[PDB]
């Protein structure tokens, strides 16, 4: 259904090294598919998917212009920040830039926005009425100002609602038979040898792909949803990630627990 | 598609 | 502001002792992104490593995922290493099998 192409990119800075590291990224429903780096032996926007290299020498060219001109704007940017900031020019910083568009199934855009951080502690980003500024602190509110007066709101707004939603519409159609792969979790259980004469069962789900999974421990249509502590939802490795339930469970009563996997890739939600 | 950034933050 | 790695370490696949796997070393919440990683298996520093998807979620929190090509034998014990900013000493996970 709906979509999300969104744009990560930062910057680290070397003072006494030379220059910062301005890297880039881009992804669409969490998969990345172009990524700078300002510090390779040749800036290049390099393809990420396969469904990207169908594209072209004059689509890759006009993109690492953007490239380098936004690196001098993370760069001449990053430096007036330690006078806003009055920080001796010698602590590594860190400007950070994220950007795009949601779209519905339907085909109108839903949601979009921007954010600029320094050093992790929010900066500002656009309100969702793409016209307002939330400034973070006073260092931040003075920019809020400024950029009402050339009409960040009317600038970026532009580009949001149209082009970002347009090559959105691009690229979905370019990879379609690549990014819509719905693989399906397989089912493991698991029971240890725990020093308190206990067990633990535990619920093992392998390669799936997309990674919004629920997954939870059973005992009679209730869910015992207090006891089991499970995993941080990680990249396996090839493209498929994985998850784990955890519940403590001693000898003989163990039969009567159980798991649940839900995701969106299945038939009939998964009891084992 | 990366945008272009003129307003110097 | 400073943001401490949480460590999470697991295989690619169910092992059993022999075949040729993946063990990574998933990283998350460090911040600056300036993190060393070391890979290895009692002490000897593995020399082959990884480092990709080196990007950040909306927390501002960058990551990575390295992985080593590990042979699982029930009488050795991996590892992974990692030393970042935002904290005296580098940390060191050791591989537990089923986790
Ligand atoms: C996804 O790939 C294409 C593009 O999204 C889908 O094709 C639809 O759109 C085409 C125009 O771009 C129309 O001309 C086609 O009639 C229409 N359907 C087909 C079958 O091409 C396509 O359906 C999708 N593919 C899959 C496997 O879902
Ligand atoms: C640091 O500079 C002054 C001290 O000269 C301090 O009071 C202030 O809070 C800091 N800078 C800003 C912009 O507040």
């Amino acid at each position: 259904g709906p979509h999300s192409m969104r744009y990560f990119e930062t910057a680290v800075s070397r003072p006494g090294l030379g220059e910062p590291r301005y890297i880039s990224v881009g992804y669409v429903d969490n998969k990345e598919f172009v990524r700078f780096d300002s510090d390779a032996e040749n800036p290049r926007y390099e393809p990420q998917a396969p469904w990207m290299e169908q594209e072209g020498p004059e689509y890759w060219e006009r993109i690492t212009q953007i490239a380098k001109g936004q690196e001098q704007w993370f760069r001449v940017n990053l430096r007036t920040l330690l006078g806003y900031y009055n920080q001796s020019a010698g602590g590594t910083h860190t400007l950070q830039w994220m950007y795009g568009c949601d779209v519905g199934s339907d085909g109108r855009l839903l949601r979009g926005y921007e954010q600029f951080a320094y050093d992790g502690c929010d900066y500002i980003a656009l309100n969702e009425d793409l016209k307002t500024w939330t400034a973070a602190d006073m260092a931040a509110q003075i920019t809020r100002r400024k950029w009402e007066q050339a009409g960040a709101a009317e600038y970026y707004r532009a580009y949001l609602e149209g082009e970002c939603v347009e090559w959105l519409h691009r690229y979905l159609k370019n990879g379609n038979a690549t990014l819509l792969r719905t693989d399906s979790p397989k089912a493991h259980v698991t029971h240890h040898p725990r020093s308190k004469g206990e067990v633990t069962l535990r619920c093992w789900a392998l390669g799936f792909y997309p990674a919004d999974i629920t997954l939870t421990w059973q005992l009679n249509g209730e869910e015992l949803t207090q006891d089991m502590e499970l995993v941080e939802t990680r990249p396996a490795g090839d493209g498929t990630f994985q998850k784990w339930a955890s519940v403590v469970v001693p000898l003989g009563k163990e039969q009567n627990y159980t798991c649940r996997v839900y995701h969106e890739g299945l038939p009939e939600p998964l009891t084992l | 598609q990366l945008s272009p950034f003129p307003f110097d933050l | 502001i400073q943001k401490t790695p949480q460590i999470q370490v697991y295989s690619r696949h169910p092992p059993e002792n022999g075949k040729p796997n993946i063990l990574n070393c998933y990283v998350t919440q460090f911040h600056p992104p300036h993190i060393e990683i070391q890979m290895l298996k009692n002490g000897k520093k593995i020399p082959k490593v990884e480092m990709s998807d080196m990007s950040f979620s909306k927390d501002w929190s960058f990551y990575i995922l390295a992985h080593t090509e590990f042979t699982p034998t029930e009488t050795d014990t991996y590892a992974c290493r990692v030393k970042h900013d935002s904290m005296a000493e580098p940390k060191t996970v050791y591989w537990d099998r089923d986790m």
